[PDB]
């Protein structure tokens, strides 16, 4: 049952941009406020090299199912960063509790999306190859650094990926559900 | 004799994740400007810009069409302003379209009493999107807040009305008039300023 499933995927998606961005938000406010971190977050997204719409009329253009699969790509492809992030800052002696409750959801709330796109891809796309290719992050060293503003900035530069990627799942899956449950007559 | 001050882009804004527009300020404490220059490029190309729409955003603006506009890309821009003793260049902005998304208010507010048959009356609100918001493809979701006051009254109510585009109100004072007006979100991003108010009467028989 496509439209149950749709307006769950979406619920879930809508939440996780949602706690992205506020986690961003509060470690920015916290660490990096008075700093160069923006110029030193240019182009460092590890689903950078992937070919995703940019705009409106790009998005309109894809196909559905190739749509989908992007977002289960992105999707597939932070569960490494996230677990690392949580890993990482869980075992610090004094970790930021509002910035890991946040990390925590975010990674058990993407584990769950991520269940609910594989059942609408089996539910709209029944024979698909079952194809796993998405980009990989190897960030991990530079979580790891002892230099303070190496390392404030390599987690700075992971929350402003993850604000990012997060909204777009978001507004893809939007898009998605109108084209495939309403016929763009959302 | 002197040249410009530093000038400084202070705000940027799209009204529906398609087009946005930027404005700058001319620093005080310098010459007069005779010019000013506003270029910018993106993350992930060497290529430089100029600003390609210095009219539509009327004065000290720069406007990126649709052609100009893309989601989920750092934008790094600067204004230089210059006259024949110099020139003075802003710092550097860094700006995501995703991050501005402000719509305009929302349209055509209209409110109405009803009362049928044995079943509670009430105040039945509607409203219209503003233009050029693409909500049927999903591309953009909007959020919608209703707030309500009489004369006088110390505080609004407020009524959460989510994506609906018409509200139902039950528990209204008998005889009194109130100002009601509504303002629009993006799912992600700034409240709309709120629409001019309508005003409705409520009969004494309610
Ligand atoms: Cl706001
Ligand atoms: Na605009
Ligand atoms: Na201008
Ligand atoms: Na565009």
């Amino acid at each position: 049952m496509l439209r149950d499933l749709f307006d769950r995927a979406v619920v879930l998606s809508h939440y996780i941009a949602n706690l992205s961005s506020e986690m961003f938000s509060e470690f920015d406010k916290r660490y990096t406020h008075g700093r160069g971190f923006i110029t030193k977050a240019i182009n460092s997204c590890h689903t950078s090299s992937l070919a995703t719409p940019e705009d409106k009329e790009q998005a309109q253009q894809m196909n559905q199912k190739d749509f989908l699969s992007l977002i289960v790509s992105i999707l597939r492809s932070w569960n490494e960063p996230l677990y690392h992030l949580v890993t990482e800052v869980r075992g610090m002696q004094e970790a930021p509790e509002a910035i890991l409750s946040k990390a925590v959801e975010i990674e058990e709330q993407t584990k769950r999306l991520l269940e609910r796109m594989e059942l609408i891809v089996s539910q709209v796309h029944p024979e698909t190859k079952e194809n796993e290719i998405y980009p990989v992050w190897s960030g991990l060293p530079s979580l790891q650094m002892a230099d303070e503003e190496s390392r404030l900035s390599a987690y700075y530069n992971l929350l402003h990926c993850l604000r990012r990627d997060s909204h777009k799942i978001d507004n893809y899956l939007k898009l998605l559900k109108c084209r495939i449950i309403h016929n763009n007559n959302c | 004799m002197l040249p410009p001050g530093k000038p400084e882009i202070f705000k940027c804004r799209s009204p529906n994740k398609e087009t946005f527009t930027c404005w700058w300020r001319p620093g005080t404490d310098g010459g007069l400007p005779t010019n000013y220059s506003l270029t910018y490029h993106r993350e992930g190309e060497t290529l430089m810009h100029e600003c390609p729409d210095y009219i539509t955003g009327g004065p000290n603006s720069c406007h990126f069409g649709k052609q100009y506009t893309s989601m989920w890309r750092t934008y790094i821009m600067m204004v230089n302003a210059t006259n024949q003793m110099g020139s003075s260049f802003s710092d550097e902005l860094y700006v995501d379209v995703t991050y501005i998304v402000q719509p305009d208010p929302p349209l055509e507010l209209a409110v109405e009493v009803k009362q049928p048959e044995d079943r509670k009356p009430y105040l039945w609100i509607k409203w219209s999107p503003p233009t050029l918001i693409d909500l049927k493809t999903g591309w953009f979701t909007l959020l919608y807040e209703i707030r309500l006051k009489p004369e006088k009254a110390a505080e609004w109510e407020i009524h959460f009305a989510g994506q609906q585009t018409e509200f139902k109100i039950l528990s209204l004072h008998p005889g009194q008039k109130y100002l009601v007006q509504v303002r629009c979100k993006p799912d992600h991003g700034y409240w709309s300023a709120w629409s001019p108010a309508t005003f409705i009467q409520i009969p004494s028989d309610f």
